[PDB]
């Protein structure tokens, strides 16, 4: 542990310019990439981020880092390389990161931007199914402190897998931005409405405006951090800018926990 | 208003949201519990815990009732406020009931905060401390209540003897709100503005026939003198905020944690050369006669650092004393018989509530310290036939 | 190698390269609208472009070159 | 901005030593 | 009388530069200062998320040594 | 307290009654009961229908009386609909609070078979010198 | 006790939202917790999609029937339209694709009964749980 | 990674190859192998007698080559030797990485009785959380 100074005050009071900028940074169109190294280097401390891993499964960025002088596992989403979705190279790198995190008593914390897994024959021929599950054997097994920060996108098995709060998270925060659902809200029109998308075409009506009127009313409706957070799965949905201190808070909280499990000689990941 | 579709947009959306939930059913019903002169829960919260140190969990809650045309009222944070947060610098988790919110009755997505809550304590650590108003569960909700408050009693079982657990009353709480602040380590009532009770007036009345009024069959007084039930009526909501911050000032945050051992200088030399003035004060204290008694919180006092004791139980079976102290900063639990009540004879109650202040001590790792001045115990049919034997083998 | 090619499927939305042009590591290159997402392909050395091979709004493979660096 | 005002005593002589108020290391 | 004190080796200072001196000094000083005891909380210790053999000689060596030491 | 901290095994037989605070006392499923069974008889139920429709009802009871309606055959309807609709093993048994709704025949099988199930029991709580049971 | 788990799928049940999601999630955490402590069995007798996929990967041991049963994450229309590339369910996801190509099967079964029959097989050799010894 | 972290009974039977990397991966007696067997046919060594040739008598067949004699029959008559002196089950043997050389038809009497002894080994790791296998 490093000696650091911590600033005495509420985590609205203590924020700083480079947190703010958390708050412009998402884009407003959701296809739209943006760089999660930004948010990693500004909620670390002194931007200092050891990478692991850097150039393979670019679409997942892990490393080593401090919050106020402790030191942390970063396992973020990059929606740069392919969208930020999983695969096969990405689940096992980040497995084996968090499970290396877990054996040393290194808190994680998950930065969320992930629509899905990165559809493909190949991805399943290789056994994205089996090599997959890996990364979800290891977040659920870690023991040590895990905070979430969804920002953007969380869906489907993709979210099971990145720090959900049934797998075990100890504190997730979503910003105003984060898009929590089953699925995009294009396949999710495309079966709720079903029948009636189609009664549509059969009375000869605009097929494609009805649909797109539905995806927007999906959209507005459902793809959003409230209706997790109305169930609990979200602790809190807070300003971006606030990330830093709720993360920094969180583990002051989490340093000291105790999690039962029943006695194994050891466990059975999938290999 | 900026576009919703715009990230500036939910971010203004947020606050928006955010600002609702401060006064989820308006502000006239917060204007009512002030003109009460009552604080809200989050008030309460916002006394009892440091300046900014409080971080709320589930602020934007809704219940998912649709009993009874209950969806068509579904107020933010369902009627309760859950987080954590520091008292004098160390970590507390908290939650703190709304009575404005279907009169602060307990439905599902209440429960599953509190229980939220629960766990955070359990698994971290950390001293659990609720605030306790609301009337009974939620009708219109139905099992499901009844199941979440059994997730909430098997929790503080759980708990039990690892985390300090503190119970606050601060209104009518009736039917299954009770027996969560029975089952915690500590209970501070407010003095005419709470009340615990199982059955209503109504029921009791139409049942047996006995005319009651609500603060008369639960109210802090009864629960002091009569049910034994609260370990302290305080004159306010700020007196039982004091009371509760004293209290954490002696326990440690766990059973596995040491208890807050100030610094203090130890001065040289034996006890015969580093006695004071109060102590001497201690040898003409015993009357000669045996038959005149005395006040042993003369020696508590005297014994105690700064002379400072925060008693437990105080209107309570004033024949024994029992109370939290420092000697040389290091807390202890005084247990003391009491000569100024019953000849500081034991009884029922006394041994009742010195075997649980004993247990509490050594639950959290509190040393004790026994001043004995007793002849013997109550003697009485009425004792014997409430079973003066069983009950007082507890102390034992 | 220096050949920078297209990491999936997708539409060219834009062009960020003129051939001939000298660029740097990590300097955009082009758009490619694939998975609901623009995502970019930058370059992955310092050095001057030739053979682009990539037009606006054109669906092209993957594996496809965007050009030679 | 602030400056903080310390008195020493050396070899009892009294003096007046003015240190910035912000002065680190 | 037997402590460290501060030496100045060489010079032969006024004053006024000792004063100037031991000020910047007693600034730069700093740290804990008279320190409460460090609390005592084994909640959670890592030695007690070990796999342990049932009959592990780091049962006594690691686990109740750790949690005896006082 | 004491049927909460008990880690033996627990099975509960639900016959007729189960109201408000005493069904959490008396072995409910989320106190640690690890197998609950109600006979068709069973009334699960916050409180009785009296007292639940005297108070989920109660605007209509007191607009009924300005208006000078029967009021008392209004609320025995809406206990009588209380009653059919809710007071019953059904919605504990639909919450998942009891585990099956059984003939009362069958009672002594279930229990057989659910003690042999649960001989061998591991429940893990959180570490402790001793519990602080209210005394 | 073993656990056995028969899994057909579709995945998560759109309408209701992510709250299916919580409920994968616990199912991951418990077969995690359960891994190494007693055996885990899924038979694949459907076709098995979206978070249906990851619990038998998880689970000690995977009986897929021979041309019924399907396991993939993303259907062959998402893969179409994604990819350009055309496939089948069987193609995709087929018992015979499971085992040849990803290794994920660990039986291929002729019939449901020639599953059941395996099942019983694996089971007349292991213990109920680790701390017991092998029939 | 897995069979050097096994703790249950560990035999070995060494029929004809066991070469370099794959020796040590498949059940040697330094990673833990309780009992370790080789048939006559066994075949121990560090790699093939042509690799092994090709490079501890690169000196000579150099010397061959600079006068002319003719390498293709001198690397095979060394490699001969080297066959007919390395290429067994006997040098382990010697080192003791063989517990014993046996006739192919006292394999199962010899596993039969290593199960037999070798229920409950007395055997453990250094405490962890859990172990860090490559993933
Ligand atoms: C099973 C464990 C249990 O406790 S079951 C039995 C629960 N029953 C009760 O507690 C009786 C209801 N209590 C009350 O009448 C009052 O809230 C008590 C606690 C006596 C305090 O009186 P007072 O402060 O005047 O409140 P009030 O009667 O005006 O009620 C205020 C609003 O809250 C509502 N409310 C109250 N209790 C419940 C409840 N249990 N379930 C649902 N709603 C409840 C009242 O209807 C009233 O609603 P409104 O805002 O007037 O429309
Ligand atoms: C995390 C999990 C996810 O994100 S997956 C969410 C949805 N995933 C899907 O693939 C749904 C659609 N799946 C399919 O392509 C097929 O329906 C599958 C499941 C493979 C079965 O094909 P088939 O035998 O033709 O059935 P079908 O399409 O006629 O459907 C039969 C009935 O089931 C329903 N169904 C199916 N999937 C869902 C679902 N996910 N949520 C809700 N309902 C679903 C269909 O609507 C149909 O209902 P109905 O009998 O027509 O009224
Ligand atoms: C849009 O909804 C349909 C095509 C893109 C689907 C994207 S691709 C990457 C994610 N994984 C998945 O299954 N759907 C998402
Ligand atoms: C004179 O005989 C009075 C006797 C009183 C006995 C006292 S009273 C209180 C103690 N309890 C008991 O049994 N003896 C003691």
């Amino acid at each position: 542990l490093y000696p650091v100074a911590i600033p005495e005050g509420s985590i609205e009071e203590t924020l700083t310019d480079e947190d703010l900028e958390l708050d412009t940074l998402i884009p407003d169109s959701p296809n739209q990439p943006y760089d999660m190294h930004e948010v990693i280097t500004r909620i670390l401390d002194d931007d200092e981020f050891l990478e692991v891993q850097a150039g393979y499964a670019g679409n997942i960025v892990v490393g080593f880092g401090r919050v106020e002088g402790r030191p942390v596992g970063i396992v973020a989403n990059q929606p740069t390389q392919f969208a930020g979705c999983l695969d096969i190279n990405a689940s096992e790198k980040a497995a084996r990161f968090i499970r290396t995190c877990d054996c040393f008593n290194i808190p994680i914390v998950l930065l969320v931007d992930v629509p899905g897994f990165l559809p493909g024959t190949d991805q399943e021929y290789n056994g994205i199914i089996r090599r997959g599950a890996k990364l979800l054997y290891a977040y659920g097994e870690a023991t040590v402190a895990k905070v979430t920060v969804i920002t953007r996108k969380s869906y489907g098995g993709a979210y099971c897998v990145m720090g959900s709060k049934d797998m075990g998270a100890d504190v997730v925060v979503a910003w105003p931005t984060a898009q929590i659902a089953v699925m995009g809200a294009s396949g999710a029109v495309g079966f709720v409405y079903r029948q009636q998308l189609k009664e549509a075409a059969k009375n000869g009506e605009d097929v494609d405006a009805l649909r797109l009127e539905l995806q927007q009313t999906y959209e507005d409706t459902l793809v959003n951090p409230y209706i997790a957070a109305e169930r609990g799965y979200v602790d809190a949905v807070i300003p971006p800018s606030h990330t830093r201190g709720y993360v920094a808070n969180a583990l002051r909280l989490l340093e000291r926990k105790i999690v039962q499990m029943p006695p194994k000689k050891h466990g059975n990941i999938p290999l | 208003q900026v576009d919703i579709h715009t990230t500036a947009g939910k971010l203004a959306d947020l606050k928006r949201r955010t600002e609702e939930t401060l006064h989820p059913v308006g502000e006239a019903a917060v204007d009512k519990v002030h003109a009460k002169g009552k604080l809200t829960a989050r008030e309460r919260i916002l006394a009892l815990l440091d300046e900014g140190s409080f971080v709320e969990l589930d602020a934007l809650a809704k219940h998912r009732s649709t009993n009874f045309g209950l969806e068509k009222n579904r107020p933010l944070g369902d009627g309760v406020i859950t987080g954590y947060g520091t008292i004098d610098g160390r970590d507390v988790c908290i939650f703190s009931q709304d009575a404005t919110v279907f009169g602060g009755s307990l439905g599902e997505v209440y429960g599953e905060k509190i229980v939220k809550v629960q766990e955070l304590a359990i698994k971290t650590g950390r001293p659990l401390i609720g605030i306790n108003d609301g009337a009974g569960a939620r009708i219109q909700e139905g099992v499901v209540s009844l199941g979440l408050y059994s997730r909430i009693f098997h929790n503080n079982i759980k708990a039990s003897g690892v985390i300090p657990q503190i119970s606050l009353i601060m209104g009518a709480a009736a039917g299954g709100h009770v027996y969560s602040p029975a089952l915690t380590d500590f209970v501070v009532m407010v003095d005419q503005t709470s009340q615990m009770f199982i059955t209503g007036p109504d029921v009791i009345k139409t049942v047996t026939g006995e005319d009651v009024t609500m603060e008369e069959l639960g109210g802090a007084h009864t629960h002091m003198a009569k049910s034994g039930t609260a370990h302290y009526v305080a004159s306010g909501e700020q007196d039982a905020f004091d009371y509760v911050r004293d209290l954490l000032s002696y326990l440690p945050p766990n059973n596995y944690a040491d208890p807050p051992l100030y610094p203090v200088a130890i001065p040289e030399g034996s006890i015969e050369e580093t006695l004071t003035d109060e102590d001497l004060e201690l040898d003409t204290l015993i009357p000669d006669s045996p038959n005149q008694p005395y006040d042993m919180h003369e020696v508590i006092t005297r014994i105690l650092d700064d002379d400072e004791f925060l008693e437990v139980q105080a209107g309570y079976a004033g024949n024994i004393v029992v109370g939290f102290g420092r000697v040389e900063g290091r807390p202890v639990g005084i247990v003391a018989n009491q000569p100024t009540q019953f000849a500081g004879c034991l009884d029922i109650n006394a041994s009742e509530k010195a075997a649980r202040f004993i247990r509490t001590c050594d639950c959290f790792n509190i040393p004790i310290v026994l001043l004995v001045d007793v002849p013997g115990f109550l003697p009485g049919t009425d004792q014997e036939y409430n079973g003066i034997i069983r009950r007082g083998a507890k102390l034992l | 190698g220096d050949a920078v090619t297209a990491p999936m499927q997708g539409t060219v939305v834009k062009v960020a390269v003129e051939e001939g042009q000298e660029v740097s590591a990590g300097d955009l290159v082009v758009v490619l609208e694939a998975m609901k997402m623009e995502n970019p392909v930058t370059a992955h050395k310092d050095g001057t472009i030739t053979g682009l091979a990539v037009e606006a709004g054109a669906a092209i493979t993957q594996g496809t070159v965007i050009a030679e660096i | 901005v602030p400056r903080q005002t310390v008195v020493v005593e050396v070899g009892g002589r009294r003096l007046e030593v003015s240190l910035p108020g912000d002065l680190a290391i | 009388d037997h402590e460290a004190h501060i030496k100045v080796l060489r010079g032969e200072p006024t004053p006024e530069e000792m004063a100037a001196l031991m000020a910047v000094l007693a600034s730069a000083g700093g740290g804990p200062a008279e320190p409460v005891k460090k609390e005592r909380n084994m909640w959670g210790h890592p030695v007690d998320k070990l796999r342990y053999s049932v009959f592990s000689w780091q049962r006594v060596t690691l686990l109740e040594r750790t949690h005896m030491r006082r």
